[PDB]
């Protein structure tokens, strides 16, 4: 069965993200068939909790001939912030809906910048409410405004598919508008490279437990985050301290020996020659040369409200919070933007972080900020720095 | 190793 792609609709409020979303599910339904669905029943997005953090999120699926799509759509700007930083709704591409009327509005920019921070790799634009727009080559000088903005945060604005349409008329059933819908589904099909499967990525395993087998080496355990480890392959141990190289002489699971550990599985991996006291929980095992240890990086951080597990009072830099990456805690110091001292609950900000030791990480790694025995923040690494 | 239904564990 088909390859799976994660999209959702992003962009400023009441520009049409929710109607577009229903229009799609309703066009492709009357076209190829399947399930159509109601604006009413999409707009009133249910609450679901990603680790204490509550987000209002509707999840719609539709099918093109070549692809299955999981579409995410949210009611408030805040939902989009929490969802994007959190990973609760990772996207292989976003549909940026801009109203023909207003032009890029304040969330338009923020949803693009946040898309870059959080590692959304492709954006496709839909100029909406065109049925409202009456004459001229504004549609054209607006398709330019959207392009400079898009290139302003590093997306190929010049190469960007921009579809003009009316989500309402398309949902009402105007055939010439049901058209730009199907045209848009073509662009998801054509412009978003089908995403790499986890089992296809280089091997990575966050280390949970470590014990010796005397006379053989040491065993480290965890859930394979991605890739395949096969018996006989070299691996590295990365983070927290000096990288080391080893060979995998075996893989076990539930007391059974295997030829390999695969993404998704909890496994033991025996490392020949390595001794116990030189591996720490918090290190990772990884295909050699595919992930590096950094101590410094740039992230986007959302400060939890009290309701979702943090504090009703603002977070102040300068107190050395704990950053939690995969399996461990490690102290860091923060630099905030210029002039800013604190971050209000429910707000998000950019943070440059310097840890006290190295952690294996690339852009897009998630993490939690703790301080005083309380999870106060959720972050994503936007760019590794050293 | 050490596990056997679903926790972290192993052997080699
Ligand atoms: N006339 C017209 N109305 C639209 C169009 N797209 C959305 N709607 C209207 O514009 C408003 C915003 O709709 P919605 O999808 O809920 O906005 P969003 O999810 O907050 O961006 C509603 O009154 C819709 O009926 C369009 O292309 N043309
Ligand atoms: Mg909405």
């Amino acid at each position: 069965t088909k390859p799976h792609v994660n999209v959702g609709t992003i962009g400023h409020v009441d520009h049409g993200k929710t109607t577009l979303t229903a229009a799609i599910t309703t066009v492709l339904a009357k076209t190829y068939g399947g399930a159509a669905r109601a604006f009413d029943q999409i707009d009133n997005a249910p609450e679901e909790k990603a680790r204490g953090i509550t987000i209002n999120t509707s999840h719609v699926e539709y099918d093109t001939p070549t692809r299955h799509y999981a579409h995410v759509d949210c009611p408030g700007h805040a939902d989009y912030v929490k969802n994007m930083i959190t990973g609760a709704a990772q996207m292989d591409g976003a549909i940026l809906v801009v109203a023909a009327t207003d032009g890029p509005m304040p969330q338009t920019r923020e949803h693009i910048l946040l898309g870059r921070q959080v590692g959304v790799p492709y954006i496709i634009v839909f100029l909406n409410k065109c049925d409202m727009v009456d004459d001229e080559e504004l549609l054209e000088l607006v398709e330019m405004e959207v392009r400079e903005l898009l290139s302003q945060y590093d997306f190929p604005g010049d190469d960007t598919p921009i579809v003009r349409g009316s989500a309402l008329k398309a949902l009402e059933g105007d055939a010439e508008w049901e058209a730009k819908i199907l045209e848009l589904a073509g662009f998801l099909d054509s412009y978003i490279p089908e995403p790499e499967r986890a089992i296809d990525k280089p091997f990575l395993l966050p280390i949970e437990d470590v014990f010796s087998i005397s006379g053989r080496g040491t065993v480290v355990t965890g859930r394979v985050e991605r890739g395949i480890i096969k018996v006989g392959e070299e691996v590295e141990i990365v983070g927290i301290k000096e990288t080391q190289k080893s060979t995998c002489t075996g893989v076990e699971m539930f007391r059974k020996l295997l030829d390999e550990g695969r993404a998704g599985e909890n496994v033991g991996v025996l490392l020949r020659g390595i001794k116990r006291e030189e591996i720490e929980r918090g290190q990772v095992l990884a295909k050699p040369g595919t992930i590096k240890p950094h101590t410094k990086f740039e992230s986007e951080v959302y400060i939890l409200s009290k309701d979702e597990g943090g504090r009703h009072t603002p977070f102040f830099k300068g107190y050395r919070p704990q950053f939690y990456f995969r399996t461990t805690d490690v102290t860091g110091t923060i630099e905030l933007p210029e002039g800013v001292e604190m971050v209000m609950p429910g707000d998000n900000i950019k943070m440059v972080v310097t840890l006290i030791h190295p952690i294996a990480m690339d852009d897009g790694l998630r993490f939690a900020i703790r301080e005083g025995g309380r999870t106060v923040g959720a972050g994503v690494v936007a760019k590794v720095l050293g | 190793s050490c596990n056997c239904v679903c926790g972290f564990c192993c052997s080699x």
